[PDB]
């Protein structure tokens, strides 16, 4: 019942593309799509990245992307920048009308 | 536009009580649920549970257990929290968010959509 | 369809013989109801108005 | 239930005392029941007793 596991922090070029990994358990997620990724500048509330797995929301560009696999799921950020860093976040429906927030993973860039 | 207004911060003393609101305007807040998460100043995001402002209805997340209780006002807009027994590792800061639609044939209550975000309020524990 | 998740409980009422029934809906409470298309109904009731 | 949305308000709590594995013991159990097959109990006068 834990949450997610992601990577302390990651990092790269600019330009590089991104991968975050978060994981969990088949009864989180085998069972659901019921997953989203989130992204926050330090000292801003967190803007929506992901809707259903790899679906961008309005106002979320061309570079970002994604993908559900076993028991984990990835976001892909193409074209780093400087401006990339800012935690991101995995959250996922827990079952049971419950929410799996995750652990979270820190953008540093080179 | 969708805007989710917080009070300010409050500082509160072990044991104690606090509630926290928020409210919501731009948009017709009783076609959403409204999602509690908190975040301490080192930590990610705790969640807690939607409040169907229609049904007043509501789901606890685990380690809360009716530690917090939720409410609501439609008359006003106002979503709220009240907050028992509050420890020192009760310091975060606390926010308002809009979840998914909600309809009457469907359950969308799980949805990890969020949208609108508050400004965010301080809770601490002394 | 019927959309509430619905838990199960069971009494034990004297020997043997169990009672079973809901413990509590555990999600939250939608409406039960039956989707059919519109289209193909009203193609129906005029085909079947014809005959 | 908590009334509110009629489809939440037919979620009716019914407390009642069964007979247990011993038939001298009795212990107080609820299920969830709803709408017709609960009856507001003959002769009573809105109160909170029904029958099946
Ligand atoms: C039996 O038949 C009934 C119909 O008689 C049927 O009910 C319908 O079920 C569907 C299931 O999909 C409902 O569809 C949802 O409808 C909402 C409502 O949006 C409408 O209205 C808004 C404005 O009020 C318009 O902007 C919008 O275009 C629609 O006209 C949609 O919002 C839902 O789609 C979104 O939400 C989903 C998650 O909840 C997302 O996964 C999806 O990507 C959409 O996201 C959109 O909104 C998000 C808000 O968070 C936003 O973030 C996204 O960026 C994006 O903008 C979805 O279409 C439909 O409303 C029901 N109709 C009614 C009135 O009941 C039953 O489902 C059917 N039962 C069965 C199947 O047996
Ligand atoms: C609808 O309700 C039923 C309740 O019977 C749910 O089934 C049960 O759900 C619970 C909680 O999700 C499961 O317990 C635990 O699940 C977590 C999820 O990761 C797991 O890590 C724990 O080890 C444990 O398994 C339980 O196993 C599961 N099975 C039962 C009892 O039926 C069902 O999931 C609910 N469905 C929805 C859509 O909410
Ligand atoms: C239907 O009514 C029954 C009561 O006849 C409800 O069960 C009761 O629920 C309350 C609240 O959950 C329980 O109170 C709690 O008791 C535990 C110890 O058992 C205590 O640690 C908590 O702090 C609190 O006092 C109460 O004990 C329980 N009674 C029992 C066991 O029958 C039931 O929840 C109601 N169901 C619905 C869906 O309305």
């Amino acid at each position: 019942q834990s949450a997610l596991t992601q990577p302390a922090s990651v990092s790269g070029s600019p330009g590089q593309s991104i991968t975050i990994s978060c994981t969990g358990t088949s009864y989180d997620v085998g069972t659901y799509n019921l997953v989203s990724w989130y992204q926050q500048h330090p000292g801003k509330a967190p803007k929506l990245m992901i809707y259903e797995v790899s679906k961008r929301p309005s106002g979320v560009s061309f570079r970002f992307s994604g993908s559900k696999s076993g028991n984990t799921a990835s976001l892909t950020i193409s074209g780093l920048q400087a401006e990339d860093a800012a935690d991101y976040y995995c959250c996922s429906y827990a079952g049971s009308a419950t929410v799996i927030f995750g652990g979270g993973s820190k953008m540093t860039v080179l | 536009q969708v805007q989710l207004v917080q009070s300010g911060a409050e500082v509160k003393k072990p044991g104690a009580s606090v509630k926290v609101s928020c409210k919501a305007s731009g948009y017709t807040f009783t076609d959403y649920y409204i999602h509690w998460v908190r975040q301490a100043p080192g930590q990610g995001l705790e969640w807690m549970g939607w409040i169907n402002p229609n049904s007043g209805r509501t789901n606890s997340a685990q380690k809360f257990q009716d530690r917090v209780t939720m409410t609501r006002d439609t008359s006003i807009t106002t979503a709220s929290m009240e907050l028992s027994r509050l420890t020192s590792d009760d310091t975060a800061v606390y926010y308002c968010a809009r979840g998914g639609w909600i309809s009457l044939y469907y359950d969308s209550s799980g949805y990890p959509n969020f949208n609108y975000w508050g400004q965010g309020s301080r809770v601490t524990v002394s | 369809t019927r959309p509430n998740n619905n838990t199960r409980k069971s009494v034990r009422i004297g020997p043997g013989q169990t009672f079973y029934a809901t413990g509590d809906i555990i999600g939250d409470i939608k409406q039960a109801h039956c989707n059919i298309s519109e289209e193909k109904w009203n193609d129906t009731l005029q085909k079947v108005g014809i005959e | 239930a908590t009334v509110k949305t009629g489809t939440v308000e037919e979620m009716k709590n019914c407390s009642f005392n069964t007979t247990t594995e011993i038939r001298d013991k009795e212990k107080k159990e609820y299920a969830l029941f709803y709408k017709p097959d609960i009856v507001p109990l003959s002769e009573t006068n809105n109160t909170s007793e029904y029958r099946l």
